[PDB]
């Protein structure tokens, strides 16, 4: 598999400085130009810069919005590529991608990675409260029950939720978090046969990564 | 200073219609020397990162359905969707690498659908939040189209307008439906006064709302 992981996202304070990371590996990486864009929530991608290859030897360009206050580098020893970023402001919230750019006729991003979120706030980390949400007195004939978690309170983004550890991926909704006086709150259903549940186990697991926040949430009756 | 543009922002196609979309390049994208148009072509599915689909103008990434066509040269571009598919929900964003690279505004593709009736769910505070000294009511709307929906609360026969968050998911990259979550949260104190919660969702599909409830005393 060529794989491309980024790493370095989290919470970070106006005119602040935070570097990015990305993990490369199962390709040639000298052999590459590597990118990295971003995309603000609900917003439009946008090319950041690149970093050439050892053929063009490694000379970097970037965009006229963030030259002078982002670098890119790389590292050639472990094929790991590098954003470092300052006098972070607002507008930089984002998720940032790293991509596997250009090799010398190729013209195309053929792979990115799954992205890091960056958060630039005043706002202090807060964990979620996790809950569960059971059905109260329904004559549970459907033949589908339905589930919840309400995650609650938190920041900065992202949440992950699963339902048994991935095992149950039909059926579930997560819905997109909701921020409400500087706190984030989100939601997630799953819809099992009423076949099985109660008599089969149903657990919510959450991740908090701002906070090493892991939670795996039984839903009992 | 190369601007990328495209149209329309957003439009909605039924399954096996054909979509086709635009951009623009505020300069040309042919290289005189290569003679290549520049231009890529990304699909974003919800939640994803984008994938390309399509590169100089016209060549298909490979794994890429017939169904997707790039034509186009010099400032002008157009991705065509033939026989679309539900699993063709996403933004398209073109890109342009003539000089660096610039991805234009994107291109929001909804699939339209057959009407659906929500399914509607309620939720009671669990015994863990309230212990907290907060109480969250949920309510959950799911595998609705339209997405077009009203949710009103009702505490004891009547509306409750304060204390409510609602968010919708993006639509469902199978069925091409949409779901809803309203909570609505008081204090334990607020809660504890009052014996029957109402969520009350209002779809064109039906001409009364469809009513899920629950009484506190049969908690
Ligand atoms: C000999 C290196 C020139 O290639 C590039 C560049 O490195 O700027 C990268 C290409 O992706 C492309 O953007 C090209 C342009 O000159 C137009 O093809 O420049």
């Amino acid at each position: 598999e060529v794989k491309l992981v980024e790493s370095g996202g989290g919470l970070v304070q106006s005119g602040g400085s935070l570097r990015l990371s990305c993990a490369t590996s199962g390709f040639t990486f000298t052999d590459y130009y590597m990118s990295w864009v971003r995309q603000p929530p609900g917003k439009a991608l946008e090319w950041l810069g690149f970093i050439r290859n050892k053929a063009n030897g490694y000379t970097t360009e970037y965009s006229p919005s963030v030259k002078g206050r982002f670098t890119i580098s790389r590292d050639n020893s472990q094929s790991i590529l590098y954003l470092q970023m300052n006098t972070l402001r607002a507008e930089d919230s984002a998720t940032y991608y790293c991509a596997r750019d250009h090799d010398g006729y190729y013209e195309r991003f053929s792979y990115w990675g799954q992205g890091t979120l960056v958060t630039v706030s005043a706002a202090k980390t807060t964990p979620p409260s996790v809950y569960p949400l059971a059905p109260g007195s329904a004559a549970q004939t459907n033949s589908m029950v339905t589930l919840g978690c309400l995650v609650k309170g938190y920041f900065p983004e992202p949440v992950t939720v699963t339902w048994n550890s991935g095992s149950l991926s039909s059926g579930v909704h997560t819905f997109p978090a909701v921020l409400q006086s500087d706190l984030y709150t989100l939601s997630s259903s799953v819809t099992v046969p009423s076949s099985t549940w109660p008599s089969e186990t149903v657990t919510c697991n959450v991740a908090h990564p701002a906070s090493s926040t892991k939670v795996d949430k039984k839903i009992v009756p | 200073d190369i601007v990328m543009s495209q149209s329309p922002s957003s439009l909605a196609v039924s399954a096996g219609e054909k979509v086709t979309m635009s951009c623009k390049s505020s300069q040309s994208l042919l290289n005189s020397r290569t003679r290549k148009n520049y231009l890529a072509w990304y699909q974003q599915k919800p939640g994803q990162s984008p994938k390309l689909l399509i590169y100089w103008a016209s060549t298909r990434e490979s794994g890429v359905p017939d169904r997707f066509t790039g034509s186009g040269s010099g400032t002008d571009f157009t991705l065509t969707i033939t026989s679309v598919q539900a699993e063709d929900l996403a933004v398209y964003y073109c890109k342009q690498s003539y000089n660096l690279r610039t991805f234009g505004g994107g291109t929001k593709l909804e699939i339209k659908r057959a009407d659906a009736a929500p399914t509607v769910s309620i939720f009671p505070p669990s015994s863990e939040q309230l212990t907290s000294g907060g109480a969250s009511v949920v309510c959950f709307l799911n595998n609705f189209y339209p997405k077009d929906i009203n949710v009103k609360w009702k505490i004891d026969g009547s509306e409750r307008q304060n204390g409510v968050l609602n968010s919708w998911t993006d639509q469902d990259s199978k069925d091409s439906t949409y779901s809803m979550s309203s909570t609505l949260t008081l204090t334990k104190d607020e809660y504890e006064r009052h014996n029957s919660y109402t969520c009350e969702a209002t779809h064109k599909t039906s001409t009364s709302p469809i009513v899920k409830s629950f009484n506190r005393n049969e908690c």
